[PDB]
RNA sequence: AAAUAUUAUGAACAAUUUAAAAAUUAAUCUGUUUAACUAAAAUGUUAUAUAUAAUAAUCU
């Protein structure tokens, strides 16, 4: 299991995760739409035709289910593990790209360019 | 120490003249020559046999007046300095005479190398193929190859600056007592010899 | 270039695939 | 459920630092010798890094780990090419463990010399130091690879014609001790 | 960049292959060598408990079978299944007709297959023949050797 | 020669006109088609769709404010190993996850340590017999299992060790 | 040595962990086997099963020997998943 | 520590890893048959070999094809699980030598025969077994009889 | 061309390869039964992880470390009474290497205890397998003449040859390797495809048990002196090797 | 070698691949204007007594 | 003279595509022309080590025992020691001494 | 490595060579076709137009 997700959440496994159920149930097993390869020099008198019906089971995912196992609130820009976690505040926040210095900057409208995130954990 | 059978075809030799090359010698030296070799330098008058007195002392050619009147005791200083001038005009005369070949891949039929040639390089052909160990600080590349080397394909050279030679007096018989001229050939072999 | 002197020389069918842009 | 295992054993180092710590982060060069040029690790030099040798799929958990298992629990069966993969595994082992005993039986026999490489090797490269004080077809064939690749270059006759047997003795009077001079 | 500079000990990472893989006992005193001597001696899939057995979804080598036909052993063990005339056959070396071509310095080649690289065959079919690379300089050693006597 | 004339001619609806009334021809066209696409699919096909892929990913990421090529390189380091087609799929139907994956790359989260060399303990350089007890070593590794078993899965055997370790005894009879 | 650790005397980008990081912990830790008389107390309990020759019975009497029990044919039925894969065909082996 | 290390001292020599970084046969064929005394066929494959001057040569010889990784003999026994009082002679000792691809035959055809001679001492072994039940046999019949007449 | 076989090389698919099935007993007889006439004159469990525990303990058992041996085989044999339901066939041929470990280890009589378990659960099954009864009932023998009881470890070894020559078909084993020498076509070279051989004792793991069974039967008759017994279980092992 | 337009890849452009001037600019264009009779698009700097 | 018509191989590797050459560490045609005659040169060198071991009549070619044999078989039936018959086809002198001679 | 079958696919000068054309006005030659499916995959044609250069003034 590489990753598993949701509507709120994102597990990134590097590589893989561990703690992930994720059952399925085999409903076929069968040969797919076969593929013809033509071999034929132009120079000899020599055809191959050569079938590939590419075999595969088909299988149907019942259920998914995830317990993972968190060390702690991890910090994105310093790198660090948080000893301390609160909600109520954003790890890293981020700042407006406009210092006045760049003349030539290609300037945005000023409300995509002021605005600011909710708090999601809350 | 030499073997007999080995020893039979060699003859003692005490030399009265320099003699540049694997069977010569410094004037002065007790050496044992190959017998056509010794029989040469015995009849062009650049060598004798090792008479006891002459092992004591022997006369020499002397350039200034073109004959053989310096006479020369063989002492123990007196032969570690001809060794040592021997080596040096050696050393000149091995990278003075010949040519250096540079086996290298070109991309096709252009005029340029794919790496050009480093002092490492050159000093690594001169030992390979001259059996002389120097350091690269030695070599000095021209003008046009100070920036990048001896890329260029072909007949090249460059400059092996000798620093010894003040202490030793080589500065008449050699032409520039400073410094040598390696003529490199470099050329484009696709071969086993490649490796660049 | 990868044409040199001796060698002859071809017209190869131009990449059309879609590149990925490049960045500072 | 789910697997995910780098080793063996399952055993790893610490994945996190402590709390409130700097953490340590790999070399992100590649690993050349040279101080310079500094070239970024390619996507492909991080696989090695992290042991999927080259491409995915290949030497990794990716491979290693078990594609499927039942609801129950019970593992799958053992595929041709599962074996295959084994056995390969086995002769790297193999040829590990044959090459070492190989080294240690020429080591008590006496026959691993005190001079670094070849004759070849030192006739060609300067920065070594001077050590001073059945059928015969396959047998002529290798007699005349090393024939041909013994020597790749010949002293110039002017200087010793080989013909003659006339060699050059090494002449050392400009040479030097530090290797700082190849190095560099 | 496809030069690529890390240690070659990563091309071939033994951190899942250790030598408890070929020894498994070698963490005690003990030295049981279980290796996979070669991928020949594979002796198959084999189910591991009996409520999940092995799928039959035949190979080509395995479904791709024709009927057997009673051979030499099986009539010569068992008289009885010789019923018909068809069961008589002959030695098993005989393999059957020439299906094929003897194309000089080719080969057998394939009927319908390419005759464009064969006129020696041609002229093996037809007594038409050739071969003046020996007699072009040379005489014949019939023609060299001399007659001992008029009868030979 | 072989020249599959009787698989063929029951594709030849498939073409058109004078291809599709006449024999010769429609075997000749459609010899020409397979034989083609069998080469389109062989060398040439797969470096299309890779570059679909890559350009798809490739705009995702520029949507996010990065590149394929910092993009692959970051993940390449990161030891995540994802296809370029699960990162099209993350991108367009996961854009969450697809930018939480963009977001682990671009912060200065150490990536996961090498893999660690198989060490051996030092049980093993007990002399074993010392002079009924199992190796030292062996009994390590026995832990080492049952642990491994136990971490893998809820299970009914419980998250005990020391109990499940001494089962030889549950099963021994008393004498 | 027999004491020093075996990277004491390497001849050798800097700062960063490479992939070679365990194997270099372990060539820095110090060597577990001191000494040639611990080297040889350890050996000397090292035991072969598959070794061509007698054994002894030193120690136990009544303790038999596997191939003892079952022959030299006959193996155990091995647990054939893809995670124990067996030696199968042990006739195969014999040279 | 200013001074010499004391004790005795254990000869510790090293083993190759080459990888083959170029197609080898763009090459001459000495080079391929160097290589292939390396063991190496194709472009991307990977060997381990012994530190010995017979191999040091190969790897001169085709210095340029290949890259070379270094690791001692402590390093190979640290790298691999196995203990430092476990040599590598014994453990090649108990290996079989019966590992695929046995030798390197001068021909095919003996590689073939050696199959045969394989195939045909397990053979012969099967055989073996039933024979020697089968004397056993005979001359338990023979004293059983023997003591029954007397 | 030869073949270096230094890179990953695939197997190739042999008929030698097939799935052969197991000899069930008939459902109508019973191992109970045989005993008697003789006797008249599923939830979730890391299988995986246990099956590695299970070979680590075989291998012990193999190696000689018989306490290691049965400390493994008990864990798993915990593992598989919990995972698998009553009368199994994989829990009582676990109990049946456990019973071994302790034979081995030297508590003979809770070896007899499990084997006699074992000989009660396969009683209690429908259609068990020839080579776990036959298996089972020889570890019986074994400890039976460890504890000293070598005439009913001979009868065990006898009731095995006579479950085997009753119930075993000989012939199944090599149905699809009989025929095989016909798929080589050269005589020169890979001539060995023309004289490939199965030793019938990879592929008929009964025939082996069985064989272990009767040598051991002659060990003992050999030792007891009883030259009738012996000269019958000699003349029983000719006749199983002559027809396989 | 020609892979674009005159708007992208000029004329002498097309032997780049061969060392020499054609890796360099010509000092003379003849493309704008009247066309020559001979056709000659660019020449570069006189060496000696050639001109390319 | 050789195969117009080019052998076709299965291909397992994708670099058998790039590969012109079947067996690249074999010699070339020239190459291990010469291997052969220096091989051959060498083991009848080996062979020839050993001066010419003359022979007897009955260990001859066939072109030469039964003439040998009819040269002498009228000398032979009478028992003498010291009859020669110098016939003129046999093994040539060697012209130096021999260990067999 | 044997016993058998066939063999006509056809180059003139120059340079070098008891060692390498390394003289590019030189080639040293047998082409070319060759691919089970699904994925993976490391490769390269950009231009730099001023430094013995360019832009400028005084005076003999
Ligand atoms: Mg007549
Ligand atoms: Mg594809
Ligand atoms: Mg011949």
């Amino acid at each position: 299991v590489l990753m598993v997700g949701g509507p709120r959440f994102t597990a990134i496994g590097r590589p893989l995760l561990e703690g992930v159920r994720v059952t399925a149930q085999v409903e076929e097993q069968k040969r797919m739409r076969n593929v013809v390869s033509l071999f034929a020099t132009p120079g000899r008198r020599h055809v191959r035709w050569v079938d590939a019906p590419h075999a595969a089971t088909i299988i149907r995912i019942c259920e998914i289910f995830y317990s993972p196992n968190v060390v702690g609130e991890l910090d994105k820009y310093k790198g660090e593990l948080l000893e301390t976690f609160t909600p109520g505040q954003h790890t890293n926040p981020v700042y407006p790209v406009d210092d006045g210095y760049d003349v030539f900057r290609k300037k945005d409208k000023e409300a995509m360019e002021n605005a600011t995130t909710f708090l999601d954990l809350l | 120490e030499m073997a007999p059978e080995l020893q039979l075809e060699y003859m003692p030799v005490l030399f009265t003249r320099t003699i540049l090359g694997p069977q010569g010698g410094f004037a002065g030296e007790e050496r044992l020559v190959k017998l056509e070799v010794a029989r040469k330098y015995m009849e062009a008058g650049h060598a004798v046999t090792p008479t006891e007195e002459l092992r004591r002392g022997l006369w020499c050619y002397n350039p200034d007046t073109d004959k053989y009147d310096c006479f020369i005791e063989r002492n123990e200083e007196f032969l570690d300095f001809a060794a040592r001038k021997r080596q040096w005009l050696d050393v000149y005369w091995r990278v003075n005479t010949g040519y250096l070949l540079f086996g290298r891949q070109s991309w096709g039929q252009g005029f340029l190398i794919n790496c050009p040639l480093r002092k490492r390089d050159v000093a690594q052909k001169l030992w390979e193929q001259y059996k002389v160990r120097i350091d690269p600080r030695l070599i000095e590349f021209r003008e046009k190859d100070r920036r990048t080397g001896i890329q260029e394909l072909g007949h090249n050279w460059c400059w092996l600056y000798l620093p010894g030679a003040e202490e030793l007096g080589i500065n008449r018989e050699v032409y520039d007592n400073k410094r040598v001229k390696v003529r490199i050939h470099v050329r484009k072999m696709n071969s086993m010899f490649a490796l660049y | 270039g990868f044409g040199g002197f001796g060698m002859s020389v071809y017209t190869p069918k131009k990449d059309r695939r879609f590149r990925v842009q490049p960045l500072p | 459920y789910s697997e995910a295992r780098s080793n063996y054993d399952g055993t790893s180092l610490p994945a996190w630092p402590a709390p409130g710590k700097k953490p340590t982060y790999p070399a992100a060069l590649s690993e050349l010798r040279l101080p310079q040029p500094r070239m970024r690790k390619t996507r492909t030099e991080w696989m090695y890094y992290h042991g999927h040798g080259g491409c995915p799929g290949k030497y990794g958990p990716s491979r290693e780990i078990a594609d499927f298992e039942y609801a129950d629990g019970t593992p799958a069966s053992i595929s041709g090419r599962r074996f295959a993969f084994k056995h390969h595994q086995d002769h790297l082992l193999v040829q590990l463990i044959r090459a070492a005993a190989t080294v240690e039986r020429y080591d008590a026999s006496g026959l691993l010399p005190r001079i670094p490489g070849t004759a070849e090797q030192r006739n060609w490269d300067p920065a070594i130091p001077l050590f001073l004080d059945g059928t015969m077809v396959s047998h002529v064939c290798s007699r005349v690879v090393d024939e041909r690749m013994g020597t790749p270059t010949h002293t110039p006759n002017e200087l010793a014609n080989r013909h003659e047997g006339e060699t050059l003795e090494a002449n050392t009077m400009f040479a030097t001790n530090d290797p700082s001079a190849f190095v560099s | 960049r496809y030069r690529l500079f890390h240690p070659r000990r990563e091309a071939i990472p033994m951190h899942m292959c250790p030598a408890k893989t070929i020894f498994p006992l070698i963490n005690s005193n003990n030295l049981l060598v279980k290796t996979r001597n070669s991928w020949e001696d594979f002796t198959g899939r084999k189910e591991f408990d009996e409520d999940h057995p092995l799928p039959v979804v035949g190979s080509r080598l395995n479904g791709r079978t024709t009927q057997h036909k009673w051979n030499h052993w099986d009539q010569y063990l068992n008289p009885q299944i010789t019923q018909s005339i068809k069961d008589l056959t002959p030695t098993p070396e005989y393999v059957g007709m020439r299906c094929g071509h003897n194309m000089i310095k080719m080969g057998w080649m394939k009927i319908g297959g390419s005759w464009k690289y064969s006129r020696g065959y041609n002229d093996r079919r037809r007594v038409f023949a050739r071969g003046q690379w020996q007699e072009r300089k040379m005489t014949p050693r019939f023609m060299l050797a001399p007659r001992v006597s008029a009868g030979g | 020669h072989y020249r599959a004339k009787l698989e063929l001619d029951r594709i030849r609806s498939m073409l058109r006109g004078r291809a599709r009334l006449e024999r010769k021809v429609g075997l000749k066209r459609l010899f020409f088609l397979m034989r083609t696409q069998t080469r389109y699919r062989v060398e040439q096909q797969a470096h299309w769709e890779r570059a679909i892929v890559r350009k798809n990913v490739d705009s995702a990421a520029r949507e996010h404010g990065t590149g394929w090529q910092h993009l692959r390189n970051e993940l390449g380091r990161q030891n995540v190993m994802l296809l370029p087609r699960s990162q099209q799929l993350l991108a367009q139907y996961e854009p969450l996850a697809f930018r939480a994956v963009v977001e682990l790359c671009a912060s200065r989260i150490p990536p996961p340590p090498p893999p660690v060399v198989a060490s051996v303990p030092e049980e093993s350089y007990t002399l074993w017999p010392p002079a009924s007890l199992s190796h030292p070593a062996a009994r390590v590794e026995l832990r080492c299992g049952v642990e491994r078993v136990l971490r893998r899965g809820p299970s009914g055997l419980g998250n005990n060790v020391n109990e499940l370790i001494d089962a030889w005894k549950e099963f021994d009879v008393s004498p | 040595s027999y004491a020093l650790p075996p990277a004491v005397g390497r001849q050798e980008i800097r700062g960063g962990m490479h992939s070679s990081h365990s194997l270099d912990l372990i060539m820095r830790q110090p060597r577990r086997v001191k000494t040639p008389e611990q080297l040889r107390a350890l050996r000397d309990r090292l035991r072969f099963i598959g070794v061509t020759g007698p054994m002894p019975q030193a120690t136990s009497v009544s303790t038999k020997s596997y191939t003892d029990t079952y022959g030299s044919r006959l193996r155990p039925r091995y647990p054939e998943s893809w995670d124990t894969v067996p030696p199968h065909q042990p006739s195969r082996e014999l040279l | 520590a200013a001074a010499i290390a004391p004790g005795p001292y254990r000869r510790v020599g090293n083993i190759f890893i080459v990888h083959c970084d170029d197609h080898p046969f763009k090459h001459s064929w000495e080079v391929n048959r160097m290589l292939r005394e390396l063991r190496l066929e194709f472009k991307g494959q990977t060997t381990i070999v012994p530190d010995i001057p017979q191999v040091r040569k190969r790897i001169w010889r085709v210095r340029h094809i290949v890259k070379v990784d270094v690791l001692d003999l402590d390093e190979a026994k640290a790298l691999i699980g196995v203990p430092e009082h476990i040599s590598f002679t014994d453990l090649a000792s108990q290996l079989p030598p019966s590992f695929g691809r046995v030798k390197a035959v001068p021909s095919p055809v003996i590689r073939s025969k050696m199959n045969f001679m394989k195939l045909r001492r397990m053979r012969l072994r099967d055989v073996l077994h039933r024979d020697a039940l089968e004397l056993r046999l005979l001359e338990l019949k023979r004293s059983a009889m023997k003591n029954x007449e007397q | 061309v030869t073949r270096l076989y230094t890179s990953y090389y695939t197997g190739v698919l042999y008929p030698n390869q097939l799935v052969q099935p197991k000899q069930r007993l008939p459902a109508d007889v019973s191992v109970s039964a045989i005993l008697q006439k003789r006797s008249e004159p599923r939830p979730y469990v890391p299988l995986g992880e246990v099956a590695k525990l299970e070979l680590q303990g075989d291998y012990y058992m193999e190696g000689g470390m018989f306490q290691e041996a049965l400390e493994h085989y008990g864990v798993v044999a915990k593992a598989y009474n919990y995972a698998y339901p009553e009368n199994h066939a994989q829990r009582i041929g676990i109990r049946i290497k456990l019973s071994a470990a302790f034979r081995q280890t030297g508590r003979l009589e809770s070896s007899l205890a499990n084997i006699e378990e074992v000989l009660r659960m396969l009683d209690a099954s429908t259609r068990p397998s020839l080579e776990l009864i036959c298996e089972a009932l020889l570890e019986l023998g074994i400890t039976r003449e460890a504890l000293g009881m070598k005439r009913e470890a001979t009868e065990a070894y006898e009731e095995a040859l006579e479950v085997v020559n009753s119930f075993h078909n000989w012939g199944e084993s090599h149905r699809m390797l009989r025929l095989l020498p016909r798929l080589g076509r050269r005589f020169n070279y890979n001539f060995e495809e023309k004289f490939v051989y199965f030793s019938p004792f990879d592929y008929d793991r009964t025939f082996a048990l069985v064989d272990q069974c009767l040598e051991r039967a002659e060990t003992i008759f050999n030792e007891i002196g009883d030259v009738e017994g012996a000269i019958r279980v000699l003349q029983q092992r000719k006749e199983m090797i002559d027809k396989k | 070698v020609q892979t674009g337009s005159p708007t992208h890849q000029r004329e002498y452009e097309r032997f780049h691949h061969l060392p020499g001037d054609v890796r360099t600019r010509p000092q003379f264009d003849f493309t704008f204007g009247e066309t020559r009779a001979d056709r000659v698009m660019f020449a570069w700097r006189k060496r000696g007594d050639l001109q390319l | 003279a050789f195969r117009r018509l080019v052998k076709r191989h299965k291909i397992t590797n994708n670099q058998m595509l790039l590969m012109r050459r079947r067996e690249p560490y074999k010699p070339t045609m020239k190459d291990r022309q010469e291997i052969a005659d220096r091989a051959k040169l060498e083991e009848f060198e080996r062979k020839n080590a050993d001066g010419l071991m003359f022979v007897p009549e009955k260990a001859l070619p066939p072109w030469q025992k039964s003439l040998a044999h009819n040269a002498k078989a009228l000398g032979s039936r009478i028992n003498f020691r010291g009859f020669r018959v110098r016939v003129a086809d046999g093994q040539d002198e060697p012209g130096f001494p021999t260990p067999f001679r």
